[PDB]
């Protein structure tokens, strides 16, 4: 693409370097660039890759939804008619929205997924999947919001089943992902009993594993772990 | 406040 | 141009939405359209062009210092040498950088500037048009660093000349300009005399005139008198 | 610590 010619190598640095400078949408395409390499992404790669996306699309959605609650007060009973702009620039800002989404989507379908044997990659790609899918469903109204839904729920199930078989209670990549898949029930699937279980679970699984990790490890874990729990006192 | 995800 | 066929109030809507999303690129893009209507701002829409370009250069530059920063340190003796991608990316962000400031200066040279006959919108325009080359300035490194010096230091004392003689010493813009200029002077023509006697002074007659004013006026004169004070505070 | 600008 636009990074056909830079290499793989430079690719990681500039998205390093963008991510210093939180320049997310250069890391972003730094790091799209780097996936359309060919070759598979390394940890800290897939890290990057994540990191990347995942702040610019978390831009577009405070965007969207500050925009998404304007539009919704101009649609109470009186509220003074502003034309079509709100609905317009909230369609803009969705649409950019769904772009990104759509080509994190792609890039794990060509062809990250695929390639992805180890848990740690595969649960990884498909946790994305199910996130972008989840951010896709989180503005979708139309006949595809249920797909959308079904494809976020699909990919967090199945990274959720290669998570459990193939990775400790603790591991951050399994706590994220039921996390992400807890929200997912909570907001997305109106599940939030769901939501609920699977975040308690998660923790408590994860409790009784933290015994077997390094302090550094046993960091990483309860920063996931006090995510689940800071949901589970939102929601409970 | 938010809900959080990771 | 992209902006061509929205209204120009629509483009100040969607500003004013773009702001509220700080979604300032696209606060930019629409103001940009709005000026491109032909039209003289509004005190508003030129605060809105204001903010929307001052928040998108305020992004560049940080990440432009980030990335020289770090380019500064690979220059350093004992650095390893990482190839160009620093220098390179620090390059792309700079020359987006500039592209911003040309287009700002570009907008004020067609034709904001000269139909602005008002003081509130002329020195507000050339106090514009001196940051726009002073971001210039901070990047620039080659021989027209001096020139581009020279258009920021020319622009601010116009605006500077006409808010002196047109404007109370309290009135934010000219208190604003002040402030620029006198970092200007600190920071980029190496005068920080210059710079500490102007913020001085500047604070000073304003200090004078606050009792003019109502407490809103108050409010938005001491707000940047403060910002005066603090210049100061750290100069001195 | 940055000086302002305005
Ligand atoms: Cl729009
Ligand atoms: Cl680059
Ligand atoms: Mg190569
Ligand atoms: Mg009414
Ligand atoms: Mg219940
Ligand atoms: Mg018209
Ligand atoms: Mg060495
Ligand atoms: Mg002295």
């Amino acid at each position: 693409g636009a990074m056909g010619s830079m290499e793989r190598a430079s690719l990681i640095q500039k998205a390093k370097l963008a991510e210093q400078a939180e320049r997310y949408e250069d890391m972003a395409a730094f790091m799209k660039g780097a996936v359309e390499k060919g070759e598979e992404l390394s940890n800290e790669e897939r890290n990057l890759l994540s990191v990347a996306y995942k702040n610019v699309v978390g831009g577009q959605r405070a965007a969207w939804r500050v925009l998404s609650s304007i539009e919704q007060k101009s649609n109470e009973e009186g509220s003074e008619e502003k034309g079509p702009e709100v609905r317009e620039y909230r369609e803009k800002v969705e649409t950019e929205l769904q772009g990104v989404c759509d080509t994190v989507l792609g890039l794990l379908d060509s062809h990250l997924i695929k390639e992805a044997g180890d848990a740690e990659s595969r649960v990884f790609y498909l946790k994305m999947k199910g996130d972008y899918y989840r951010y896709l469903a989180e503005v979708a109204t139309g006949d595809d919001k249920k797909r959308i839904i079904d494809s976020a729920r699909s990919a967090y199930q199945e990274a959720m089943d290669i998570s459990k078989k193939e990775m400790p209670p603790t591991h951050p990549i399994r706590l994220g992902l039921a996390l992400n898949f807890s929200v997912f029930h909570y907001e997305i699937a109106n599940s939030p009993e769901e939501a609920i279980s699977l975040a308690k679970t998660t923790f408590d699984e994860a409790m009784a594993d933290l015994h077997t990790l390094s302090e550094d490890s046993y960091k990483d874990s309860t920063l996931i772990m006090q995510l689940l729990r800071d949901n589970l006192t939102l929601w409970t | 406040k938010r809900r959080k995800s990771v």
